[PDB]
C-alpha cells in the first residue's frame, strides 16, 4: 500500500489530475490564442533541428 | 423593463456529471477557467441574455428640410428604412389665431383667414 501505489493507480491519479487541469485551460474559444501558437510553431523550422531537445525540456517546464 | 430585456425542445433531466478523473462536485471548484466544462448552452431559448434596450434610429424630419411645408418635426421611428411609428408634432406655427379672434369684430376677424393656408 506505499510505493507500489504511489507508482500505480494512486500516484497516476493524482499526476493525471495535475495534466488534465493544465490541458482544459488552453481550449478556450479565443482567436489571438490560437494565433500565437501558429506563429510560434513557425520557430521550429528556424531553428537548427539540433535543438528540439531543448525545446521539449522547455515545455515540460512550461507545464508545471 | 425599461433599460433593458431577458421552447421545442424537451426540458432534458441530465443530473450526476462525471468525467475520468472524478466527479462534477469535486472539481466544481476550479472548471470556471475550463471553458469546455460549462453547463450552460448559448443556444438554449431560455438560456439567459440580458441586452440593453437601445433605442432604434429615430431621424427627426424636423424643421429645417426643403420637404416641409412649414415647420414639422415629424419624429420618424424606423429600423433599417421601414418606417415603424411616426408621430408629427405639429404646434410650431402655433400663432394662437383661435384666440385672437374672439377680441376682434366679425370684420376684423376676415384677414386672419387668408393667412390660414397661404395659398
Ligand atoms: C511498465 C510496467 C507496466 C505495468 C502496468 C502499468 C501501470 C499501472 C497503472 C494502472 C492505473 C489504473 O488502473 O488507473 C486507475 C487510476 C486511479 O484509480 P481510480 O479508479 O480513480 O481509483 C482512485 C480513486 N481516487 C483517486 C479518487 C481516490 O486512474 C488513473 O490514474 C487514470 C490514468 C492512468 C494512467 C495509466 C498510464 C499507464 C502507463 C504505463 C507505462 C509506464
Amino acid at each position: 500500500r506505499g510505493i507500489l501505489q504511489l507508482f500505480g493507480p494512486l500516484g497516476l491519479w493524482k499526476l493525471s489530475t495535475f495534466i488534465s487541469s493544465k490541458l482544459n485551460k488552453l481550449v478556450f474559444l479565443n482567436i489571438g490564442f490560437i494565433l500565437e501558437i501558429i506563429v510560434l510553431s513557425w520557430l521550429l523550422i528556424v531553428f537548427k533541428v539540433s535543438l528540439l531537445k531543448y525545446i521539449l525540456l522547455l515545455i515540460i517546464f512550461i507545464i508545471l | 423593463n425599461d433599460f433593458y430585456d431577458v421552447n421545442d425542445f424537451f426540458p432534458v433531466q441530465v443530473d450526476g456529471i462525471e468525467s475520468s478523473l472524478g466527479k462534477y462536485e469535486e472539481f466544481a471548484k476550479d472548471a470556471h477557467e475550463w471553458e469546455s466544462w460549462n453547463l450552460q448552452n448559448e443556444d438554449h431559448p431560455e438560456y439567459p441574455v440580458k441586452r440593453t434596450k437601445i433605442r432604434h434610429f429615430t431621424l427627426n424630419f424636423g424643421p429645417q428640410h426643403p420637404a416641409a411645408h412649414g415647420v414639422l418635426r415629424l419624429i420618424l421611428e424606423l429600423h433599417g428604412e421601414e418606417i415603424l411609428r411616426s408621430d408629427p408634432h405639429v404646434g410650431l406655427l402655433h400663432r394662437g389665431t383661435e384666440k385672437l379672434i374672439e377680441s376682434k369684430t366679425y370684420m376684423q376677424a376676415l384677414p386672419y383667414f387668408d393667412r390660414l393656408d397661404y395659398v
